[PDB]
RNA sequence: CUAUAACGGUCCUAAGGUAGCGAAAUUCCUUGUCGGGUAAGUUCCGACCCGCACGAAAGGCGUAACGAUCUGGGCACUGUC
RNA sequence: GCUGAGAAGCAAAAGGAGGAAUCCGCCCGAGGAGGGGCUCGCGUCUGAUUAGCUAGUUGGUGAGGUAAUAGCUUACCAAGGCGAUGAUCAGUAGCUGGUCCGAGAGGAUGAUCAGCCACACUGGGACUGAGACACGGCCCAGACUCCUACGGGAGGCAGCAGUGGGGAAUUUUCCGCAAUGGGCGAAAGCCUGACGGAGCAAUGCCGCGUGGAGGCAGAAGGCCCACGGGUCGUGAACUUCUUUUCCCGGAGAAGAAGCAAUGACGGUAUCCGGGGAAUAAGCAUCGGCUAACUCUGUGCCAGCAGCCGCGGUAAGACAGAGGAUGCAAGCGUUAUCCGGAAUGAUUGGGCGUAAAGCGUCUGUAGGUGGCUUUUUAAGUCCGCCGUCAAAUCCCAGGGCUCAACCCUGGACAGGCGGUGGAAACUACCAAGCUGGAGUACGGUAGGGGCAGAGGGAAUUUCCGGUGGAGCGGUGAAAUGCGUAGAGAUCGGAAAGAACACCAACGGCGAAAGCACUCUGCUGGGCCGACACUGACACUGAGAGACGAAAGCUAGGGGAGCGAAUGGGAUUAGAUACCCCAGUAGUCCUAGCCGUAAACGAUGGAUACUAGGCGCUGUGCGUAUCGACCCGUGCAGUGUUGUAGCUAACGCGUUAAGUAUCCC
RNA sequence: GAUGCCGAAGGCAGGGCUAGUGACUGGAGUGAAGUCGUAACAAGGUAGCCGUACUGGAAGGUGCGGCUGGAUCAC
């Protein structure tokens, strides 16, 4: 407002706060699954969601969502996790990239296959 | 009365918005000059001086109402630029021009007060007092 | 969900232990249980409360300084060993 | 030449080539250019929940030391130096040409490419030398690896490659000195993991291709279908033309610099011939933003999702199919940054009720500051010069077939420095001026404040006289008080607290607040006069003072009221509302606390913008010659309302209007 | 060769700052469904709100002062 006041540095910006701190400024991180289990979603959305707790290379433990239909993942599995938020579940900020490391690609998905890590059928 | 210029400008704006032709302003070299210029531009009908108790008052006739007082397509705008808190100066090539030139800009320069047109002919920059629509 | 009981019913009294503290100079069972200190701790320090039988001028709970006080540990030091 | 006032004193060499001429050297001066060392102005991140830091520290002398100035060193003298404009301390970071984004103003960042700094296993030293405190040198200590015949030694990839490890992730233990650049040499020449090239990788930007023209409107098939037909679809099949790319053969550079010679790339780039549509299309999306829709399968399941949100029997939102759309050798997802964001606002926001005006003043730094004349020229403005490296961005051409890329030439900005001018505005210097702010004078209203006197109702209790059953209280009751004489009533005392009517949509106060009456000490306010000073102003970070009620410390005081507490009820319960009692406190003195819906939910100053109806204080004219009365000038105070403002309500000369300044 | 001054690791000691962890305990947040009540929004069934003190299982209750962002009636 008052110039005199602006010259006391009364304008300071609000820094950008990341949505996936556990990644520490990376596209992906590799992790090991501590636990694999299911959780119920915030109402009125009821279903049963597939989530696994992953301990990462950056040391954190987070809870990440597993997309697609069905999975082979079990404890002491080395997966790769990526960003992005599931609006449903509280606290879950991370997915699991399908088709790499220990997470196989979704079986018999014919469309938008690149998202789920599936070969092209001949 | 921390700023006299802005005060003149303001009294004009107020008398204008109220649809009155006549204004009393307090005179001063700056005031007088500014008003002279205002006349040779054609923004104001007529000016004259009065004196009482060693006070000088320029009274200004103002351009008549537009085809009634109610249906006005046009008002007459004034804006202070360089003010005591921030002084705005410009070189020759930064000299402002208002609405493609339809209005004018008042400059205080080495050769005295003038319009931006005069500054462009003579090649001088300076302190920008106000804008006039 | 196992548990516990903020909540209600009843009995009896003059009234039914509030704040604070609590295995204590008070705790019987009892070396209570847990944590710490030790290679190992029936003592010691912190906490739990199930206070046999704390408790408000027979003061309650804190507290700097002080003590040939009681009690635990450590460095220095040594024929205490 | 060096030391020194001088007298004087002191200091150098190297030869090798050639048959000779002559060449490359050597020593001492004196210059030049380039490369380095210092010193200073300016610019150079976040933190006040980091406020005092510094004693060789800040200066002086004398002696030393350095290539040179210097607390660089040391002794003595003095007490400075830095700091609320942020020192010191902590945290982060190599900086700049530039890169990315932005309409611009400016935000974020510092890979490749170019300049500078700093480092070389972790710390410390010096030596040599024009140059180092020295990456592939020395010495020591330390940590770690290797060799040892165990007595001792060796070593430093953050050089090129390469291995382990960490990780989402980043390449060959390649060729060559031919080009350019370095080092040494009289030259021949030698060495150059600088560099020139190759290889690996869609990592990115750019170009080209995966066919061109024709193709009954007939057939097979997918899918939709009201079974009529629609649609994949000129699409394919099919017929011709073409060969960039692919394949098989040929020839084959410039790059090399003036004596020939000498090419790692490479028999590569390019050029000529021969086959032959032949060797080559995927990936997202299709609810809204957002371009593109239907059907089967599932049924709050399985699943989707960037936000809103879809999905419980016909899902344009899930999964499948067909169809379409978007981009295309890429297409998507995640991460990072700017944008959009006017969402930290200079350009460009707000603060009556949405987040937001300190409770209210006094005032220090700080910022802005009335008019007139002169001065100066710090800003400001104009001209000229120096520079702000090249590369990048911008413009104009040129070269690789084009483009990307490369090359030449040139420049706007904008910054800093020197100099010549201009003098309006800010700033300075000299004199002036009242309308701003004050002083004196004379008035006048006032619950302004502090202090000291006095006054009456009413109530309670106590002392009597009368009198003799209920009083008191509730929605209805009961506790309670009463034959020990209550209440009622009359007379007496005593005490404390509060001040009826006046009182009013009235007065004063900075706010809080202030009212029975009086007197004293004192603060302001306003009005009328020129009597005077002559800008003395406005605001205010820190700082100060005041600051309702409750509360607390110490001493008084205690009628009523009354938190707490107790009893009576009411109620499922009633730790509440109601009633009966009643302790703190309410009061006074001396302090502390410093908060309130301390509200106009509206910071202060100034200037300027219709009115109507009111009030208070004063002044003028009129009315009478004193009270009105009228018209008016100010100062404040209240109610409707025009312009304008506002999201609306509303505010509206006492702004929330139009402008300036400070917090 | 010896020795003086200065001297890096190394040693001891008290400091400032921060990292991790700790029996137990205080509150915060999200949990359709649990318990106790019904404080708030209508005059929310005793008007509401702010400061403050005392007390209550708990929302709260009362006292003292303040305001209307109070309804009803007064106009
Ligand atoms: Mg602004
Ligand atoms: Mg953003
Ligand atoms: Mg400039
Ligand atoms: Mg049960
Ligand atoms: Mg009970
Ligand atoms: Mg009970
Ligand atoms: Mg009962
Ligand atoms: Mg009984
Ligand atoms: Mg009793
Ligand atoms: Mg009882
Ligand atoms: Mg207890
Ligand atoms: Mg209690
Ligand atoms: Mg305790
Ligand atoms: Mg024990
Ligand atoms: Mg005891
Ligand atoms: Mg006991
Ligand atoms: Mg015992
Ligand atoms: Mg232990
Ligand atoms: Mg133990
Ligand atoms: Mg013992
Ligand atoms: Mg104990
Ligand atoms: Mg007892
Ligand atoms: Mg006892
Ligand atoms: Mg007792
Ligand atoms: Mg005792
Ligand atoms: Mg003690
Ligand atoms: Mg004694
Ligand atoms: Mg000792
Ligand atoms: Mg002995
Ligand atoms: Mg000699
Ligand atoms: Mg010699
Ligand atoms: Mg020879
Ligand atoms: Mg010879
Ligand atoms: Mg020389
Ligand atoms: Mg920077
Ligand atoms: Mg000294
Ligand atoms: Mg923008
Ligand atoms: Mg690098
Ligand atoms: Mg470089
Ligand atoms: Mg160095
Ligand atoms: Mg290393
Ligand atoms: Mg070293
Ligand atoms: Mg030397
Ligand atoms: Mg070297
Ligand atoms: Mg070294
Ligand atoms: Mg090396
Ligand atoms: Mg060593
Ligand atoms: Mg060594
Ligand atoms: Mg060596
Ligand atoms: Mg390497
Ligand atoms: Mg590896
Ligand atoms: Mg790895
Ligand atoms: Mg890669
Ligand atoms: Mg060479
Ligand atoms: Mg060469
Ligand atoms: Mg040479
Ligand atoms: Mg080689
Ligand atoms: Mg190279
Ligand atoms: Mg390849
Ligand atoms: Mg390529
Ligand atoms: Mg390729
Ligand atoms: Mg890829
Ligand atoms: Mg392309
Ligand atoms: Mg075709
Ligand atoms: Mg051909
Ligand atoms: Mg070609
Ligand atoms: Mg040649
Ligand atoms: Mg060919
Ligand atoms: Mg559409
Ligand atoms: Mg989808
Ligand atoms: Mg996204
Ligand atoms: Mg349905
Ligand atoms: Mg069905
Ligand atoms: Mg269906
Ligand atoms: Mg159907
Ligand atoms: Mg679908
Ligand atoms: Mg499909
Ligand atoms: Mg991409
Ligand atoms: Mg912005
Ligand atoms: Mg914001
Ligand atoms: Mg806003
Ligand atoms: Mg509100
Ligand atoms: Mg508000
Ligand atoms: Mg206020
Ligand atoms: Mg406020
Ligand atoms: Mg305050
Ligand atoms: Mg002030
Ligand atoms: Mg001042
Ligand atoms: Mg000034
Ligand atoms: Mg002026
Ligand atoms: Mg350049
Ligand atoms: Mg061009
Ligand atoms: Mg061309
Ligand atoms: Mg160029
Ligand atoms: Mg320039
Ligand atoms: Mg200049
Ligand atoms: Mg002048
Ligand atoms: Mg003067
Ligand atoms: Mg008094
Ligand atoms: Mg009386
Ligand atoms: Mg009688
Ligand atoms: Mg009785
Ligand atoms: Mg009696
Ligand atoms: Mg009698
Ligand atoms: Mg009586
Ligand atoms: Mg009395
Ligand atoms: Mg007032
Ligand atoms: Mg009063
Ligand atoms: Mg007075
Ligand atoms: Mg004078
Ligand atoms: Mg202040
Ligand atoms: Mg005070
Ligand atoms: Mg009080
Ligand atoms: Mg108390
Ligand atoms: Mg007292
Ligand atoms: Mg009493
Ligand atoms: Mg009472
Ligand atoms: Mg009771
Ligand atoms: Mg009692
Ligand atoms: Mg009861
Ligand atoms: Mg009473
Ligand atoms: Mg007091
Ligand atoms: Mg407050
Ligand atoms: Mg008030
Ligand atoms: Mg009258
Ligand atoms: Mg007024
Ligand atoms: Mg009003
Ligand atoms: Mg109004
Ligand atoms: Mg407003
Ligand atoms: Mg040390
Ligand atoms: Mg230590
Ligand atoms: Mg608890
Ligand atoms: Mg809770
Ligand atoms: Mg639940
Ligand atoms: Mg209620
Ligand atoms: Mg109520
Ligand atoms: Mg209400
Ligand atoms: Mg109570
Ligand atoms: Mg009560
Ligand atoms: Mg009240």
């Amino acid at each position: 407002p008052t110039i005199k006041q602006l010259i006391r540095n009364t304008r300071q910006p609000i820094r950008n706060v990341t949505k996936s701190p556990a990644l520490r400024g990376c596209p992906q991180r590799r992790g090991t699954c501590t636990r694999v289990y299911t959780i119920t979603p915030k109402k009125p959305n009821s279903a049963l969601r597939k989530v696994a707790r992953v301990r990462l290379t950056s040391g954190f433990e987070i809870t990440a969502y597993i997309p697609g239909i069905g999975h082979n993942l079990q404890e002491h599995s080395v997966v790769l996790v990526r960003g992005g938020r599931v609006k449903d579940l509280p606290g879950v900020r991370y997915h699991i990239v399908r088709g790499t490391l220990d997470a196989v690609g979704v079986k018999d998905r014919q469309q938008g296959r690149s998202k789920y890590g599936v070969k092209k059928p001949k | 009365g921390k700023d006299t210029i802005a005060d003149i400008i303001t009294c004009i704006r107020n008398a204008d918005m109220n649809r009155k032709g006549t204004v009393r302003i307090v005179s001063t070299n700056i005031t007088e000059n500014i008003v002279k210029i205002l006349l040779r531009e054609g923004f104001i009908e007529n000016a004259r001086k009065h004196q009482e108790r060693n006070k000088y008052f320029l009274v200004l006739t103002l351009r008549h109402r537009r085809n009634k007082k109610g249906p006005y397509l046009n008002t007459f705008h004034l804006k202070r630029v360089s003010r005591p808190g921030l002084r705005i100066y410009s070189n020759y090539q930064r000299i402002p021009r208002i609405l493609g030139g339809m209005g004018i800009a008042i400059l205080s320069t080495s050769r005295g007060i003038m319009t931006d047109r005069e500054a462009r002919l003579e090649g001088i920059g300076g302190e920008i007092l106000c804008y006039i629509w």
